[PDB]
């Protein structure tokens, strides 16, 4: 690589991978851990205008990466001593739509709805994120508003069920400020054919039924975003060979 | 309070012909899609028709499309499901069922795991053979 090219993949690193890894290392969504990724620093890093990521971009590459949106598109013809990793793109793009959906205050936070599905054999539910309850009985579904993180004692998700033929079982119990992206991990996801916005939940209780849910977002997959974080790796280099 | 009045039902030769009505009442009609439903004994209940009235999209799955025909009359509030080449697999309760059309168009997920708002309390349909 020319040194441009190298000096830009060092500064890089020192300046925004190495402590990215420092502080998401071993930590969820990154990983399936306990341990849980600090959002007020995730903001930090990843902030759509003041992230520690676009400030890099803006004063290192504002001459062959430029802003449309909430994407950043590349331009490195007339500069034929570079080209783009690919996987540095698609990482800076998909850190850009989450700070995009669940960041727009600087800091973790967004709305989306549920309503409670209908299942053979599955008499109620009770879904439970950041201390807002969903209740389903009587075959009544209803639309409900969340936030997502809200502010509680008791942060993190619960999902638990009866049945026709038992008592109330619990299928998951997530504590922690990531719970309600642990919870959504768990489900069969999929676009809802005939809902805007709408995306189908699906968890596969203890006993074999279906826990059904349907999701209503506010700006592109809503909470589902965040799951674009498990196994993320931030590139060790901008430019290659 | 929503009000959603099933009449047709009755006994009908098999591959004969039976018309159904959903007189609805205490809702803005074209705000909602109305769902055809049906459950048989020894059978989970399963959506046999939806129709917007906001959208004007429907759905049928195909144990009765090209049977089975829903059609809304705004003059009066009412909602028909038209059954055609009646088979002993038709037997069962039919209800009709309300859902807010706001955001959604008629699909197998709107009459499968969804969710009704509003139930009627259903009629009869047998098929004597």
């Amino acid at each position: 690589l020319t040194p441009a090219a190298e000096s830009l993949n060092a500064r890089w690193r020192t300046a925004v991978v190495d402590g990215w890894n420092n502080a998401f290392s071993g930590r969820y969504p990154f990983k399936n851990v306990s341990s849980d990724a600090s959002l007020p620093l995730l903001a930090k890093y990843l902030n759509t205008d003041t992230g520690r990521i676009a400030r890099f971009l803006q004063n290192n590459l504002s001459g062959v990466l430029h802003r449309e949106g909430s994407r950043w598109v590349p331009d490195t013809i007339n500069t034929r001593g570079l080209t783009f990793n690919p996987a540095f793109l698609k990482a800076i793009n998909t850190l850009s739509e989450i700070a995009d959906v669940a960041f727009t205050t600087g800091n973790a936070g967004l709305h989306f709805e549920l309503r409670p599905g209908t299942a053979a054999g599955v008499m109620q539910t009770t879904l439970i994120t950041d201390n807002q309850k969903l209740i389903y009985v009587n075959q009544m579904p209803v639309w409900k508003r969340f936030t997502w993180p809200a502010d509680t004692e008791a942060p993190g998700a619960s999902l638990s069920w009866v049945s026709t033929q038992a008592g109330t079982r619990q299928y998951a119990d997530l504590p922690g400020s990531w719970g309600l992206i642990r919870l959504l991990e768990m489900a069969r996801r999929k676009a809802a054919p005939g809902v805007a916005s709408g995306w189908s939940l699906s968890w596969q209780a203890q006993d074999g039924r279906m826990l059904n849910y349907t999701l209503r977002t506010e700006a592109g997959e809503g909470p589902l975003v965040l799951l674009k974080l498990r196994n993320f790796v931030l590139p060790e280099t901008v430019f290659e060979l | 309070q929503v009000q959603l009045v099933e009449s047709g039902g009755g006994l009908v030769q098999a591959g004969g012909s039976l018309r159904l009505s959903c007189a609805a009442s205490g809702f803005t009609f074209e705000d909602y899609a109305i769902g055809w439903f049906r459950q048989a004994p020894g059978k989970e209940r399963e959506g046999v028709s939806c129709i917007s009235n906001l959208d004007g999209s429907t759905y049928y799955p195909d144990s009765v499309k090209g049977r089975f025909t829903a059609s809304s009359d705004k003059a009066k509030n009412m909602v028909y499901l038209q059954m055609n080449s009646l088979k002993p697999e038709d037997t069962a309760v039919y209800y009709c069922a309300a859902v807010n059309a706001q955001g959604i168009y008629c699909t197998d997920y709107i009459i499968g795991p969804y969710g009704m708002d509003y139930w009627g309390k259903g009629t009869q349909v047998t098929v004597s053979s």
